């Protein structure tokens, strides 16, 4: 009863993708196979349904045509493939089982995956720049990632060994079309200058750790 | 790509295209053997409870062979023809009552207990001694039952000699439970593993042999066993199994649904059906038909059945599920004037003849009705119904896996037009009705002619 | 296409509370209706299909009424795990399928003070050709806290931002940080760099202030 | 010890029986019906991998429960005899490789009055096909 | 297990009989039989027919009974039971000249 993504990246608009849904523990044969989309910090909207075997299949209107689905019995395996992509397309995708078996009027969905997520731009992959931000009872340090595509980024401290204090405010698209956020981290201000401080910032679809050291 | 359904409107009939034949085109004999006892009558002089149920199990055993003693035999579809079911196994039975065949098994049998053996008949058969009662009435009871000296204490004897009795009791009740013939042949005529030790060691082909010993569970139903013998020490009885000459050969149903006008009038109303519902299965170049649906079995895909209640037809009679009309092979068809409602059931869903005015309705469990017909013979699925209501009938449907097919075509009742057809024919066929009705024409412009 | 309206948009409670959520459907549905939820930060999770019919594996304080276009889910007593966003979703006989707009759900504290801090950009930043200077607020609530930035008495609107977090787990209060960026060209040619911070809990607003160098 | 090793067999070859036999004048007008079809459609839901799981946790406490299926018709089922406990903590505690001490005989009356209900269901799923009409008490008490 | 969702409806058997003249002779005899008979259980405002006799049981004043071998005819056909005559209903019988 898992499900998995694979395929999941980045594109420009107008261009083709395929997601492929994965599949284990159940009747992956019986069973109709749903895709849904939700946009980050959104609610959802249906992407589209397939019939348990890959005859009949329903689309959302707003993208209908656009999407193309496949099943694989052989190789227990789904497939999403998504044409004249457009910017509002953005989003996390789930892969999902119905809630009844082999049936063609559809229901509900009932078993999810993790999900994939699909962001679509005109600005290309980057990783992120790491500028820091130091000090002039309690005070705080920080550094600042800016120049990045997509999200997420992830920020620690000291190789996350402080995981108190540790404040990662979201980013926020500059009109350049660029993330850019700041991480803060608040401490005792007699610790200026004591314990030394490295922030670390991972960003997997660029394959990039971006480390630095914050300093008076 | 094993299995599917094609259902044609032309003449509104449904055909279940998957099904593997399997045919019983021959028989298969074997005699098997239990080794009693002519016990002498028990003796002891002061009873104890454990000796009185041993007397007991000896009695219980003394009439089971006293009842086999005395039981030691001391719509188209009408013009099959019968068959004699139990002429081979009563046959050999017959052959076993002559004097000296059961010395001859009983030393072909003294070692082991399955041997092949030739008749005095000819045909070799094959025989078994799955349970025997001489060692544990013998050499287990007589020396520890002696006259006086009957300690038994020993309570565990009772159960091991009961349970090695209650197979031939049960072999006895059987044989007068059936007429000393019975269908299917319980487990304790032929255990399991001897089932599939007999199916290897009988002389058919790999391939058959493998699909015969794992398909145990129609076999019985299309086996046989009737009493041979008590002649000599032993109780003999035979096993009748089937011989697959026919296999892996693609094999079919087909289902019918009648067609009919659709006047608003209830009354005066012209119905046609397929007289034809049943099975056809292929062995050697033309179709074998059973009419009858009573005497075919299902299995997954192995349609398991007795060609006993088949006729072989025409190749060209596949055609009749195409065009009714080819004059290649006159289809066979029956004509009513009766206008009622009323559905039939196809491999991967149901045919409506919804006729009259009742309320059919086509729903899944959890949906409830979904379609709704009008007047007429129309067909749904399985895929998304499981529950087909005419009137007060509420049907399901079988959920197996396939592909469902569905020709249009104007029903040939259309041709037939009403004020001339006969309102009787039931072992009618497409020639006879239009010999009929050019009769029937011929009669009326003859007479309007003449004037 | 099938049009379902959800409300309220977003609700917020306090724990052990009573919650009741509507889904309105364009047309007629028999039954035919499920709800969802969503747990921040994880796949959604179906409370319960058919409007009326609970998921197993799930409490039973969740309940589902309704019929025709209206549907209703009614949570007698809350629990912090029951925070996120709950939603509704349609299969009346035919697709497309369609969810809701959503309902968020959180939980209030009883206002609690803010804290404030400034910092100015990096160095290399600096060289890069773009400079950044930021007044920073953590631990802070309501949301109704506002930044003015001074430079030379001279406000910045259109070029600057704001970042602000969600419910924390051990205060549970949110962060917000006003970032304000300018060109180094435009950022040397002048030197005062203030943050100005208005709050309910800080009756007299805050004026942070430093620097160029 | 060989009456017990004779009732542990005669049950493995019910279950060797219940293994190979798994399965996947006016009046002439009706129009047959497919009886077996709603009993086979739920064997088929069952034969789901998942749902055999759910159906056992759902019986670990008690023998009924009303549990809804994948295919979503709600169905109620029993436990009503239990061959683990009496093959588990009863005998193989009891049964060690060497000392097969089993001198209390009513072990094996226990056994065979536990035992010849489900042996009466497989020899009843052999001798009608795996389907039968009336269903004996032996399926259903 | 069955479903009852149709009972405390009274419902009751028809048993037929041949009609005939009686002439002397054996022979060229005419005979006529009410070819309906069988079980009439009223569910949902008309007649449920079963034709074979085979397809319903019997105890006491209760009769327990199979719908798959029943059609639903119009109540119209009960009174047949009066008029084999009335053209409400076209009654259903077999005519043959075989008198034994
Ligand atoms: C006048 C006319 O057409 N008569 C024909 C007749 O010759 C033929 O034998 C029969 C069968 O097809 O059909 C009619």
């Amino acid at each position: 009863v898992q499900l998995v993504e694979s395929g999941g990246g980045v594109v420009q608009p107008g261009r083709s993708l395929r997601l492929s849904c994965a599949a284990s523990g159940f009747s992956f044969s019986h069973y109709a196979m749903h895709w849904v989309r939700q946009a980050p910090g959104k609610g959802l909207e249906w992407v589209a349904v397939i019939s348990y075997d890959g005859e009949n299949t329903y689309y959302a209107d707003s993208v209908k045509g656009r999407f193309s689905i496949s099943r694989d019995n052989s190789k227990n395996t789904v497939s999403l493939q998504m044409n004249s992509l457009r910017p509002e397309d953005t989003a996390l995708y789930y892969c999902a089982r119905d809630r009844i078996v082999d049936d063609y009027y559809y229901y509900g969905m009932d078993v999810w995956g993790q999900g994939a997520t699909v962001t679509v731009s005109s600005a290309s992959t980057k990783g992120p720049s790491v500028f820091p931000l130091a000090p002039s009872g309690t005070a705080a340090l920080g550094c600042l990632v800016k120049d990045y595509f997509p999200e997420p980024v992830t920020v620690s401290w000291n190789s996350g060994a402080l995981t108190s204090g540790v404040h990662t405010f979201p980013a926020v698209l500059q009109s350049s079309g660029l993330y850019s956020l700041s991480s803060v981290v608040t401490v005792p201000s007699s610790s200026l200058g004591t314990q030394t401080y490295i922030c670390n910032v991972n960003h997997k679809p660029s394959n990039t750790k971006v480390d630095k050291k914050v300093e008076p | 790509q094993n299995i599917t359904e094609e259902f044609y409107q032309s003449t509104c009939s449904a055909v279940s295209k998957g099904y593997l034949s399997a045919l019983r085109t021959g028989w298969y004999t074997s005699v098997i053997t239990i080794e009693l006892s002519n016990i002498k009558e028990n003796k002891c002089n002061g009873t104890d409870a454990k000796v009185k149920l041993i007397k007991q199990e000896l009695d219980k055993y003394k009439n089971a062979v006293t009842e086999l003693q005395l039981l030691m035999q001391s719509f188209l579809g009408f013009l099959l023809g019968v068959g004699s079911a139990i002429a081979s196994g009563v046959a050999v039975c017959k052959v076993l009552h002559l004097e000296g065949e059961v010395n001859k098994i009983k030393s072909a049998l003294l070692s082991t207990n399955k041997a092949v053996v030739s008749l005095s008949n000819g045909v070799s058969v094959l025989t078994f001694k799955v349970l025997d009662l001489k060692n544990y009435i013998d050499k287990q009871l007589l020396p520890i039952l002696n006259k006086q000296s009957c300690s038994i204490s020993n309570i565990e004897t009772v159960i091991e000699f009961q349970q090695k009795n209650n197979r031939l009791l049960e072999i006895t009740r059987e044989f007068s439970v059936n007429a000393g013939v019975t269908t299917p042949v319980s487990t304790y005529m032929l255990t399991n593993s001897e089932l599939l030790s007999l199916i290897n060691d009988m002389p058919i082909t790999n391939d058959q042999k493998k699909l015969m010993s794992n398909n145990v569970q129609i076999v019985r139903q299309q086996s046989y066993s009737i009493m041979c013998i008590i002649k000599e020490e032993v109780l003999a009885y035979v096993v009748q199994l089937p011989l697959y000459g026919v296999i892996d050969t693609p094999c079919w149903k087909l289902h019918t649904s009648p067609l009919c006008t659709t006047n608003t009038k209830e009354g005066s109303n012209i119905c046609l059906t397929r007289t034809d519902r049943g099975w056809y299965c292929d062995n050697a170049g033309s179709v074998s038909f059973f009419p009858q649906a009573e005497t075919c079995k299902v299995q997954s895909n192995r349609v398991f059945c007795d060609t006993m209640n088949s006729l072989t037809l025409p190749s060209e009679v596949n055609l009749c599920n195409v065009d009714i009309f080819n004059p290649k092979y006159d289809c066979k068809i029956m004509t009513s004037k009766t206008d009622v409602s009323s559905s039939v059931i196809t491999s991967l869903g149901a045919i409506v003849s919804c006729y009259g005015k009742t309320k059919c309705t086509a729903s899944n469990k959890n949906r409830g009705i979904i379609k709704t017909f009008s007047n007429g013979c129309d067909y749904v699925s399985n895929k998304g119904v499981d529950t087909v209501s005419v009137g007060n009938t509420l049907y399901y449907v079988n959920k197996q896996e396939g592909k469902s097919l569905y020709v249009k075509g104007e029903p040939i009742i259309n041709f037939y037009d009403p004020l001339v057809f006969p309102s009787d024919e039931f072992d009618a066929s497409i020639s006879q009705v239009n010999e009929k009705i050019n009769q029937s024409l011929a009669f009326i412009r003859k007479s309007d002619e003449l004037l | 296409d099938i049009q379902m309206t959800q409300s309220p948009s977003s609700l917020s409670a306090s724990v052990g509370d009573r919650v009741t959520i509507t889904c309105q459907a364009s047309q007629d549905i028999k039954k035919y209706l499920n709800w969802y939820h969503q747990k921040p930060g994880k796949v959604p999770e179906l409370l319960m299909h058919d409007a009326s019919n609970l998921e197993t594996g799930v409490p039973s304080r969740f309940s589902g009424r309704g019929s025709g276009t209206d549907f209703t889910l009614t949570i007698s007593s809350l629990q912090p795990e029951d925070i996120g966003t709950y939603y509704c979703q349609q299969y009346d006989n035919l697709p497309p399928l369609t969810f809701g707009g959503g309902t968020k759900v959180e939980i209030k504290r009883t206002v609690a003070a803010p804290s404030v801090f400034i910092f100015p950009p990096s160095d290399e930043q600096l060289k890069s050709g773009t400079a950044s200077v930021v007044c920073l607020l953590n631990n802070f609530y309501p949301r109704e806290a506002k930044v003015q930035w001074k430079v030379d008495n001279a406000l910045q609107s259109g070029n600057s931002q704001e970042s602000v977090t969600e419910q924390d787990s051990k205060d549970s209060t949110y962060s917000l940080s006003s970032t304000l960026t300018l060109s180094k060209a435009d950022y040397e040619k002048h030197k005062v760099y203030a943050c100005e911070v208005t709050h309910q809990g800080l009756s007299s607003p805050v004026t942070k202030s430093f620097n160029r160098g």
